[PDB]
RNA sequence: AAGUUUGAAAAGCACUUUGGAAAGAGAGUGAAAUAGAACCUGAAGUCGUGACAAAGACAAUGGAAGUACCUCCAUUUCAAC
RNA sequence: UCCACCGGCCCCGAAAAUGGAUGACGCU
RNA sequence: GAUGUGGCCUGGAGGUUAGGACGAAGCUUAUGGCGUGAGCCUAAGAUGGACCGGCCUCUAGUGCAGAUCUUGGUUGGCGUAGCAAAGAUCUAACGGAGAUAUACUCAACAUGCAACGUUGGAUACUGGAGCGGGGAAGGAUUUCGUGCCAACGGCACUCGUA
RNA sequence: GGAAGUCGGCAAAAUAGAUGCGUAAGUUCGCAAGAAGCAUUGGCUCUGAGGGCAA
RNA sequence: UUAAUGAGAUUCCCUCUGUCCCGAGUUACUAUCUAGCGAAACGACAGUCAAGGGAACGGACUUGAAGGGCUAAGCGGGGA
RNA sequence: CGACGUCGCUUUUUGAUCCUUCGAUGUCGGCUCUUCCUAACCUAGCGCCGCAGAAGACGCUAAGGGUUGGAUUGUUCACCCACUGACAGGGAACGUGAGCUGGGUUUAGACCGUCGUGAGACAGGUUGGUUUUACCCUACUUAGCUGGAAAUUGCGAGAAAAAGAUUAUCCGUGCAAAGCGGAGGCGAGCGGUGGGUAGUACAUGGUACGCUCAUCACC
RNA sequence: GUGGGAUUGUGAAGGGAUCUCGCAGGUAUCGUGAGGGAAGUAUGGGGUAGUACGAGAGGAACUCCCAUGCCGUGCCUCUAGUUUCUGGGGUUUGUCGAACGGCAAGUGCCCCGAAGCCAUCGCACGGUGGUUCUCGGCUGAACGCCUCUAAGCCAGAAGCCAAUCCCAAGACCAGAUGCCCACU
RNA sequence: UACGUCCCUCUCCAAACGAGAGAACAUGCAUGGGCUGGCAUGAGCGGCAUGCUUUCGGUGGGGCUCGUCCCGAGGCGCUGAACCUUGAGGCCUGAAAUUUCAUGCUCAGGGACAC
RNA sequence: AUCGAAUCGCCACCUACAAGACUGGAGCUUGCUCCCUCGAAGGCGCCAAGUAUAUUCAUGAUCACAAGACA
């Protein structure tokens, strides 16, 4: 008979436990349409940092129609992935079972370190017997039989892809063992999927071959961790009055007399953050090329200044974006340096917002350390001019 | 380490042989790639040659693309029992947000740990000058940097270090040096 | 509160050994040091240890009937019996 | 064939708070 | 609730019969046998060290699981709660058993840690309504020197109002 | 934003020294009164005023 | 009835503010982990629920439904 | 909608009883938080009206979601201001005090009115009046280690496997077809790892690729 | 059988005998997904339109598309808050003879302050299929005729179920793999 | 037996402790340099001079001595200087640059399991 | 290699399928008549590899888990 308000938190994200993995993993793939061409559905990226952009909006009826807006964006570095294997799945009354794996003839050191805790001091025998066997005629026959089994019984075909940390030449991402994920091949018949996958073997796949610029994607990633947290932060319950004996930041009543136990719907202290999330409908604002190929990464048709996607001073705690990258509108779960998965969208992409063609007019590259007011180092140089240390440097130059 | 890499299990000879085998494998890869990249770059055109940036170790102020930096390190050998070096320690990076009444004793412990890791010594003695310098602005006013003189000596063989202050007017431009 | 009630005699453990010492390991005394000093006997409860039995979660204990394995127990039988 | 009336079995009349009770499953 | 029982059991007494250093009482039990049962009796102690069983009768402070029962001991909780006011110590040398304490390999790190008292130096606090210097009350050797660290100084001690 | 919190401004915030000016109702003429309010104070370099002894 | 006085009770106004909207960030000391030291309360036996009956609100009972063992930090629903 | 009659249902009121608790089950309200019910206020569909439209009335399925901010009051109730789609009603030991708070109620101090000769009384008013303990079990929340299908044992053999001299005695394909295609040693084949050399490819230090010498295996 | 241990308490040393246990798995990935959880929900504006209805006063709704509450899950580019980076300045009293360097006032105090954390105080994102109710129909008897039902069918609610989302093999996965070992 | 795993060690996307992600001579770590940023012009010295800047320009209310040289808050100049800038843990030694990084430390890793 | 076990029907003819208000097939008269493969057997296996001119069984002594089991 009391005053009413909704409960705190979403019981569908239970338990608030630490995620089993640090990598974002797709728990489902888009519905497979056999009418389309065979195509990959996912890609692993690394979060570098955030900035903001200006664009004009194409949305008739809106008060911002034909008007500039500024959008925060997230930059995710996407070095190409390497396809090392093919797996097939057959459907049974108890769910999908993998038929087998067709391994590539050659694997990178980075892929093989994933099988070790201490690679440098190990014997480094991973895949050696497999190489010596598959190379022969009995091995060729076994591979042919596995491929024929894929053709005969598989309804689902996925590729085994791994990341290239040597190409992701990042100093703070300490890991050197490649990240491995199964990427599902959608489109076409099963034979067509197998042909695409077999062509992909031992090859590099670039993020622009999986995703196009103005499309949207879903992001699988794990959120930033906070360790043990109380109910106020973890659940959003109210703080108690100042007058409260023995503590304020808690739930006053954790239950009625009956049931004579505590329900699972009551907010408790515990792990907060480090949870897996799937975060659909992130618009791709840009798929950039690596700076060693195209250094004018942040240049647009309206801002002719030559600049890269890296802000002055670098991304804080991350460094330089050296590879291909993806500009996503808004935010994604997880901190910088964390590997994440971009998945082709599962929700229907027919709204005006999701179909809108994105054209960037300005990309902010000012310092992310302390109220950056210069877009480029040349702008700062022309503000300040000759400083004392530059004069000393020239004085040394003349002698 | 694992059983197959333990010194007392393989012995000197086998440990050396396995080490040289790994090295010669890495070295064979490095030389093959060196020759291949040199000739592939040579027989390429100017548009492509400039398109390729510093692949074949062409660009200045770069690492050697072939190998690791530590593999290029010349291993002079055994350091002598008695050795002396002068080094700056960035104390403020170690003492940031530390309880004010603990700053100077913490600085003493951090200096002992720093030197002990540097010299493989657990007996690290603080000379009166260094303790006086660390404490000379009270318990919470430890200087952000200190230049210390480290003297290892011997007296099985027992190694210990004597750490003393080096008064400096400025810390700019000082790196780690060996003193005789 | 509290029996000094070791042992027939103090014969109250020389000497060796390692330990800073307390003590330990030996060796001696004694019929007996599980008689070594507020020392006869030395219970219950609780605990350590070795060997074994096993054992999901039916709280454990308990009844009744078997069975597997054990048994420092009893009794009987062992040839015209 | 329809008119009224009277039984049997079934149905409606038949709304409460933890998930639950022909004892359970189920049975036509 | 009443009553019966050549019914069981315990400490003493009058009788009568036995036993014990070739081991009494007590105590221990996968230690069997007997009894419906209270219990009795044997066996084994790699237990003990000096008294004691049976039977008839007499006698009483004569039988325990519980009384927020009495006294002693133990015990899970438990290596837990905690030992958080009065700001604080650092460094070298000396002293000390208190160490630089090691199987093979092993140069030293990764296999003796942590803690002491004194002197010197550094740093800080009390801040004269003082962790200053003297008295009453109260206490009564706590004073002093040397020695010593079993117990005590809720951590420690080579130190101490021990 | 400013008591909407709460039984209740509980708690906290706030005011602040000195100097000049200024200060209502009421009143036992003593007060009320630091009522309320307004203003000024640093540092330097100077100037003025405020004394004692002797012939 | 009363000026003055009041750690007395009450109402309103100005000022002011984390009292609140609606919470956020920082510190010391804890908790926490380690070395040394080391208690008490309490303790029939024990501890997963639903319904049913039942001294008319069960941890034990009936019928269902759960339940692999051992642990660290918390927490105040129940242990009427 | 419904007189006067009549039949229910519910335990959100109060009464009646006295069964449990008097070697103690913390007692009103608010705050906080979760859950449940429906006799439906709003939100979704649908009937019907005296239903022209707009606004509404009544009913049905529906409890998935939602159902405020304030003045006075200890209050629950109330009723006033205002917002709103709406400001529905209940249960959970009159949910919830080792969660709080302590305004009320309900000790001792004190004042009033009434009553009493009086000490004192009041179901009347007023003011002031200690809110204790979790380290155990379970529950819940997170957080580690770890056995295990005869749920620890039996040796107690069950594949959401293949398909054959009884899974042995070859590999592919094909319908569980018809057939069809490959399959003492030296040398050869096929490859794994090292030398020489040569483009090229890929994101461009590091792999793959053609030719030759070496070894290694399997055949 | 192989190996390693050990028997019961009264010395020593050799013999048996008997028990007990080990004798095949380790370690590193990618996955499956039974079961459980479960979430989105409202309002307004544009237009429909001042039109349908209506004497007139008055006066609607959906395709669509533009916002906004609430709730949920995140994030830190911006703006805001926070500072023991006691960062850089400034400033009071005391203090080392002075300047310097500072130091004390348990962070002296004041201004600005990166990084990090963080606010509906900022920013981003929140999806699809079945199956039924109530009810309305179709075909159609019982019962010539009729009838929505009785046997069949259709459409159908913010309901229920599943998908998407979160945990996930005591759900004991004979799912697929890398490398040693054992078997061979 | 072998692969290997863990502890010690190092890093921080993790974190009460366990656990996690990683690294295993690695620009790994350390210290410099440069960048990016914060504050707001350091100490010292000096006043048309061997100072500052590239021919210019160079105080102060007052006060004290014998035109000069002294005291004086503050001001000006060298000087967007001085200092700080990764640490619970910003960037650069892998695009280009009027500069875009340099050095030095490591010298058979140790231990336990696997057995 | 412990290890002695309890279990006692094999199969490459059952090891495909559907319906029971219509079961092999017809006919028209629609429940009877006519035809057939006639509507009630999965194949073997049970002591001569096949139905007969045979051929070793003891004393394991009258029951005992069959003292044996690749059918
Ligand atoms: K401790
Ligand atoms: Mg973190
Ligand atoms: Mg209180
Ligand atoms: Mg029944
Ligand atoms: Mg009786
Ligand atoms: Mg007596
Ligand atoms: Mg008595
Ligand atoms: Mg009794
Ligand atoms: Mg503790
Ligand atoms: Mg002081
Ligand atoms: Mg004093
Ligand atoms: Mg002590
Ligand atoms: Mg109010
Ligand atoms: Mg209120
Ligand atoms: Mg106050
Ligand atoms: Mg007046
Ligand atoms: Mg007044
Ligand atoms: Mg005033
Ligand atoms: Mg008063
Ligand atoms: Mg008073
Ligand atoms: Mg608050
Ligand atoms: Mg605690
Ligand atoms: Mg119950
Ligand atoms: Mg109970
Ligand atoms: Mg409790
Ligand atoms: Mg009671
Ligand atoms: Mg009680
Ligand atoms: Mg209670
Ligand atoms: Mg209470
Ligand atoms: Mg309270
Ligand atoms: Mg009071
Ligand atoms: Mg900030
Ligand atoms: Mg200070
Ligand atoms: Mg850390
Ligand atoms: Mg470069
Ligand atoms: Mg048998
Ligand atoms: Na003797
Ligand atoms: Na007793
Ligand atoms: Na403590
Ligand atoms: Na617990
Ligand atoms: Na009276
Ligand atoms: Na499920
Ligand atoms: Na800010
Ligand atoms: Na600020």
């Amino acid at each position: 008979c009391k005053f009413e308000h909704p409960r705190h938190g979403h019981l569908g994200f239970l338990p608030r436990k630490r995620s089993r993995q640090i990598r974002g993993r797709a728990r489902a793939f888009p519905k497979d349409d056999a009418t389309q061409k065979p195509h990959l559905t996912s890609f692993m990226v690394f979060k570098a940092g955030m900035t903001h952009i200006v664009r004009d909006v194409d949305r008739p009826g809106s008060k911002v129609n034909k008007k500039e807006v500024v959008e925060p964006v997230t930059i995710l570095e996407a070095p190409p992935m390497v396809i090392v294997g093919i797996v097939g799945y057959r459907q049974t009354p108890v769910g999908l079972k993998t038929i087998g794996t067709v391994w590539a003839h050659h694997t990178s050191v980075e892929f093989r370190r994933r099988y070790y805790k201490n690679w440098k001091q190990s014997a480094q025998l991973a895949f050696s017997r497999q190489k010596q066997f598959a190379n022969t005629k009995e091995g060729k026959v076994a591979e042919a039989r596995t491929l024929n089994a894929f053709a005969k019984k598989a309804s689902v075909i996925r590729v085994i892809a791994h990341t290239q940390l040597r190409k992701l030449r990042n100093h703070r991402v300490g890991v050197k063992k490649a990240h491995v994920q199964e990427i599902q091949v959608n489109g076409g018949s099963v034979a067509a999927k197998i042909a695409l996958a077999k062509s992909l073997l031992e090859k590099e796949v670039r993020v622009d071959s999986v995703f196009q610029q103005s499309e949207a994607c879903d992001v699988c990633s794990v959120t930033k961790g906070h360790g043990t947290e109380g109910v106020v932060k973890r659940w959003g319950v109210a703080c108690l009055p100042r007058k409260t004996h023995r503590g304020l930041r808690k739930v006053a009543c954790i239950g009625a007399w009956h049931p004579a136990r505590v329900m699972y719907t009551v907010a408790r202290a515990g792990q907060h953050g480090y949870h897996h999330r799937t975060q659909l409908n992130k618009k791709i604002y840009q798929i950039g090329r690596s700076v060693a190929v195209e250094p004018n990464q942040a240049t647009t048709t309206y801002d002719l200044t030559a600049k890269t996607i890296t802000p002055m001073g670098g991304f804080v705690g991350y460094g330089t974006v050296r590879n291909d990258y993806v500009m996503l509108k808004g935010s994604v779960s997880g901190p910088r340096r964390r590997v994440m998965t971009l998945r082709r969208p599962m929700a229907p992409q027919t709204s005006r917002q999701l179909k809108e063609k994105i054209v960037l007019k300005f990309i902010d590259t000012s310092s992310k350390i302390g109220h950056g007011r210069f877009q480029t180092k040349k702008e700062k140089n022309q503000w300040f001019g000759p400083l004392k240390k530059d004069r000393i440097r020239r004085e040394e130059r003349l002698r | 380490t694992r059983a197959g890499m333990k010194g007392k299990v393989l012995g000197k000879e086998k440990k050396a042989a396995i080490i040289d085998a790994r090295k010669k494998a890495a070295e064979s890869r490095k030389n093959r790639d060196d020759k291949r990249w040199k000739r592939v770059l040579a027989n390429m055109d100017e548009e492509k040659r400039k398109k390729f940036h510093g692949v074949g170790n062409t660009a200045k102020n770069s690492r050697v693309r072939g190998a690791t930096r530590a593999s290029l390190l010349k291993r002079t050998g055994r350091k002598p029992d008695a050795v002396s070096m002068e080094a700056t320690i960035h104390l403020s990076k170690l003492l940031k947000k530390k309880t004010f009444s603990k700053r100077a004793p913490l600085a003493i412990k951090r200096i002992k740990a720093f030197v002990g890791r540097l010299m493989k010594t657990k007996d690290n003695r603080i000379d009166a000058s260094l303790n006086t310098y660390i404490w000379h602005k009270g318990v919470k006013g430890v200087p952000g940097r200190v230049r210390v003189l480290i003297q290892r000596k011997s007296e099985h063989k027992h190694f210990y270090t004597v750490i003393s202050n080096v008064p400096v007017a400025s810390f700019k431009g000082l790196t780690t040096k060996t003193v005789e």
